[PDB]
RNA sequence: GAGUUGAAAAUAAGCAGAGAUCCGGAGAUUCCCGAAUAGGUCAACCUUUCGAACUUCUGCUGAAUCCAUGGGCAGGCAAGAGACAACCUGGCGAACUGAAACAUCUUAGUAGCCAGAGGAAAAGAAAGCAAAAGCGAUUCCCGUAGUAGCGGCGAGCGAA
RNA sequence: AUCCCGUGUGAAUCAGCAAGGACCACCUUGCAAGGCUAAAUACUCCUGGGUGACCGAUAGCGAAGUAGUACCGUGAGGGA
RNA sequence: GUGAAACUAAGUGGAGGUCCGAACCGACUGAUGUUGAAGAAUCAGCGGAUGAGUUGUGGUUAGGGGUGAAAUGCCACUCG
RNA sequence: AGUAACGCAAACAUUGGUGAGAAUCCAAUGCCCCGAAAACCUAAGGGUUCCUCCGCAAGGUUCGUCCACGGAGGGUGAGUCAGGGCCUAAGAUCAGGCCGAAAGGCGUAGUCGAUGGACAACAGGUGAAUAUUCCUGUACUACCCCUUGUUGGUCCCGAGGGACGGAGGAGGCUAGGUUAGCCGAAAGAUGGUUAUCGGUUCAAGGACGCAAGGUGACCCUGUUUUUCAGGGUAAGAAGGGGUAGAGAAAAUGCCUCGAGCCAAUGUUCGAGUACCAGGCGCUACGGCGCUGAAGUAACCGAUGCCAUACUCCCAGGAAAAGCUCGAACGACCUUCAACAAAAGGGUACCUGUACCCGAAACCGACACAGGUAGGUAGGUAGAGAAUACCUAGGGGCGCGAGACAACUCUCUCUAAGGAACUCGGCAAAAUAGCCCCGUAACUUCGGGAGAAGGGGUGCCCCCUCACAAAGGGGGUCGAAGUGACCAGGCCCGGGCGACUGUUUACCAAAAACACAGGUCUCCGCAAAGUCGUAAGACCAUGUAUGGGGGCUGACGCCUGCC
């Protein structure tokens, strides 16, 4: 069996479907998470992927 | 002949149960993909002779179907009564004499008859009496009327200008046809229902507490707390079509 | 009207030569030479650029991105012309 | 008016007593994402008939229906969208608490959520207060005053 | 009582109508069922000046360097 | 074997919520391990293993709820 | 407190090398481990961990000259591989439309959305890091140009097709394996011996074609109907073709022609002036240079192909585009414009490509005795992917060395007895594979059942031989013959639950839940019931032989009174 431990090997393009920017910015609730995070101050507001390549570094 | 181009493809996915997602109704989920069988209630096509080649099993009904051919160049597929001989010949119409298998309008036609496919009202599709081995029965008619005895033991006067496939319709033996295999429910996408006295009394009103609980209330309710005994469940003026319940 | 996939300033589609020794060898062993472009470029703007600017027919253009952001490009010229030839012109 | 190419030294080349660097006013550019807006999108990408998409305005043609409406085509520096800490207005709107419990009440029309809008907003020019004497739109402060009251006449609430 | 709404009934024009704390009579006051207006007024993400019986690296902004950063969480968010 | 039935040797066939047993899924007993190698495992056996199976990928139901072959179980090591 | 521990009990040891310093880094030789992996590749994830050089401040449960660590530089090459430029499922967003304090909810066209459908590349070499991507060979897609014809063509529309289940076993073969033949080498200090040791390789694709395989329709004759021998039919196959109705295609109805058809496999080209054992010449001793023999046959035999081939069953098995065919209606362009081909040339869209991926790099805070979809499946013994030992390939588990106290833990044996221990045979011990004999009570006649119980088993001879398995008789050893690993303990009663399953992830797997079956009760479709203020949705594209809900729980006898 498995253990109790929750985050495994999920693609991002499935992460990025639900906590990335798109159903973030298509409600009005998560637009205003978006207000908090601009407001706080975030560097990264999403964590998200990118259809074409990987990381710039 | 499988895959008729008659199969009609596209459904919504299998024995669902989702109205927002939430259950509403309950044990539902599992089996084959059960791909429906667009057939032809309301036969459009009067007049006009039709053989009847192939009994084919519908997965979505507890009897068969069958597919009809025409004299023009059309495939239809209709509910076939008990006596079916293969090859036989069946014409929907206004004055088409009586057989096992073909349909008319309620008003040209005796009563005492056997007869599956009714309507309740003009212009619907199939309505009454068309499971395996449903069979309505006509008491005289009237103005504008008909006192119809269906299969609930149950009469009631309807609009005389309703079309009717006359004829039992086949499959009786499915009253016999028994489920012993005891996984066979699931096959059916029908999963297991469980009972009111051992939930708990967050769930069902009868959740109890040591041992096999009595029903506690002063009635069986319901999970959402209607007496599920004798309480009538019907509006008290929706139409006074029916005579009497009879039952 | 015949458009680009983008319009991306034609005369900075290409940016700087490498300079590493198996570029040397790619110039000996393949009569290839490689250069930096950015990562909006083409394999038809690309090809149309060296054509025109060197005088050159070019073969094939093997393009790849580099993680540290930028993109390179391995550009093969025909056989009938030497890249070591057309290479020491420029500087390399 | 004398040295400069940011932090930030060094190096290579410049720019400058027909006035550089720098400062100030007005302009220009502003890739891509983001209202994001040609279409899709898994934001900073893809596909492209390279397009202010949609709503509004203007103009032509003008369905079922005669006039209409809907649609389509076109024009337009083209009006709106989006953002904004707090105050303000409008709507939904609690509960812990206090009453030594608690339901009327209080906390409280407060917090929170949504929408809108300006440097302020709301209100505002008497079908008003007052009392036989009089004032003259609204707002705010001191006061009356913790008064008159209201209230399981409890806790409290409290004007004019 | 005054003021505004839900359902339903449903007036009068100045010889009138409404208010003056149920309501009636007299007097007094005003003219609803149409709109628009600056000022005094409340606040700080800020900006430009002047101050401080305010702090001095466990304080003062969470943050005097990469500060909402490293790090934690799937995320909301927490946070040196 | 009788004019047909009822029924039976013998082959052929490969049905099963069949049996033994690997991968796989699950956790019945025992020992170890308890500042563990591990916030639930190791070792020795163990139950199912063609199904009411197991699993990947993309989804769905969201807290006065969801889901539950029903234990107050599970809903990100958190759930009256 | 300088105490426990240093992360399995696969195991290392020596000689050299480097250095200031070596159990730990490197090289060699033995030894040992995995080997349905502890091997190789890819999906996800990670993001530079990959490679050369330099360093040993911190990290490595020790050291370190080493490193997945620090610094500098480099590395990921695609028309064919995987996604997008194509299509849709679940689902999401939904123009208008309905609803709703707001936000928004429902819902149609439409558009996204792979885990699916469609579409074209294989072999050898190169290489500190890349290979279906770079080089060379042969190919294949999608358009243009060059030659023949056509005046209409494209899209929308009409249709075929795409297009689909589970199980079962039998064929025909390939992939691999073994043996033999052939070629080269070999004296491996031992009694004998060459009986020994290595090669015996080749893809995609282009052409030709299929039987002793399946399919091809009916009847008789011979044989076990069958493989085949023989006659007749004018439709009886794959397939074409005419018509008839409002009928272009299609569909339906009628008529006619066709004895063959289908696909893996196969021969040749690709393909040898490749690859390859070996020897030949120098070592920075890390490898390069020249030349090069045979490259066949048979037995097994796939879990891979034929193959969505047949047979059986119910629980009845996605959609759309590409593709093919085609009239009217509708939008646009028209002659050197459009369409269909035949050879020959030209052209080749974005992203991913390193590395780990049965893990030190992912997820468990760790360089963590745990987890992670998929592919390839060698030899011997074995039915086998278990097991035991090994080839390829990869490791020796990142603290060691002494000693051989008590005591814990993982194992082995134990005189005599055999459960006397104990809450309780808990745990250990014992049984164990294949064949033959034989097998009871009871029963739902299906089973129990491998009941129980007993015997043989290794190896050499012979003969009978289905002439492959196998049988009998005989001899031979050992105390012991499925001699290792592996591999049922059983019976007699009773209680509960009929049963297979499910249940408290992390103290309860049960007698609990479910179940097939029974009964009551509601529901006539604008159904009941459920979620939502509402629109509406599930019910249900179903219609009382159906859909809820209550209780009981197969089966057999019944289920009383109020």
């Amino acid at each position: 069996a498995a253990l109790c431990l929750t985050k495994r090997s999920r693609s991002r393009k499935s992460l990025a479907r639900t906590h990335g920017f798109r159903l973030r910015m298509s409600t009005t609730s998560g637009r205003a998470l978006l207000k908090r995070r601009r407001a706080k101050g975030r560097k990264i507001l999403c964590t998200k992927t990118n259809p074409s390549s990987g990381k710039r570094a | 002949n499988p895959r008729n181009n008659l199969i009609s493809g596209q459904r919504r996915c299998g024995k669902g149960r989702n109205a927002r997602g939430i259950i509403t109704a309950r044990h539902r989920g599992g089996g084959h993909k059960r791909l429906y069988r667009k057939i032809d209630f309301r036969r459009n096509e009067k007049d006009i002779y039709g053989k009847i080649v192939t009994i084919e099993y519908d997965p979505n009904r507890n009897a068969y179907i069958c597919l009809i051919h025409y004299g023009d160049g059309e495939k239809r597929y209709i509910l076939h009564p008990r006596g079916a001989i293969i090859g036989d010949t069946i014409v929907s119409g206004t004055e088409v004499p009586i057989k096992m298998g073909n349909a008319l309008p309620l008003t040209d036609m005796p009563l005492g008859t056997a007869i599956h496919n009714i309507e309740i009202t003009l212009g619907r599709g199939g309505q009454l009496a068309r499971a395996a081995g449903a069979v309505a029965k006509l008491i005289a008619k009237e103005g504008k009327s008909a006192t119809l005895k269906l299969p609930s033991g149950e009469v009631r006067l309807i609009s005389k200008n309703c079309s009717a496939t006359v004829g039992q319709v086949g499959n009786v033996g499915v009253n016999q046809k028994r489920l012993g295999r005891a996984g066979s429910k699931r096959w059916l996408g029908k999963r297991p229902v469980v009972r009111g006295v051992v939930m708990n009394p967050v769930d069902h009103p009868h959740g109890g507490g040591e041992g096999r609980a009595p029903i506690g209330r002063k009635s069986p309710t319901t999970p959402w707390g209607y007496p599920a005994l004798g309480r009538r469940s019907r509006k008290r003026n929706k139409y006074s079509d029916n005579f009497i319940i009879r039952r | 009207l015949k458009y680009p996939r983008r319009i991306l300033d034609v005369y900075q589609i290409l940016q700087s030569p490498i300079i590493t020794e198996a570029a040397i060898k790619n110039i000996a062993d393949e009569n290839s030479l490689l250069f930096t472009v950015d990562v909006r470029a083409d394999k038809k703007m690309i090809r149309e650029a060296i054509s025109n600017f060197f005088g050159v027919k070019v073969r094939k253009v093997n393009t790849l991105i580099r993680p540290d952001g930028t993109k390179k490009a391995y550009i093969m010229l025909n056989k009938e012309y030497n890249a070591s030839e057309l290479a020491k012109k420029i500087g390399i």
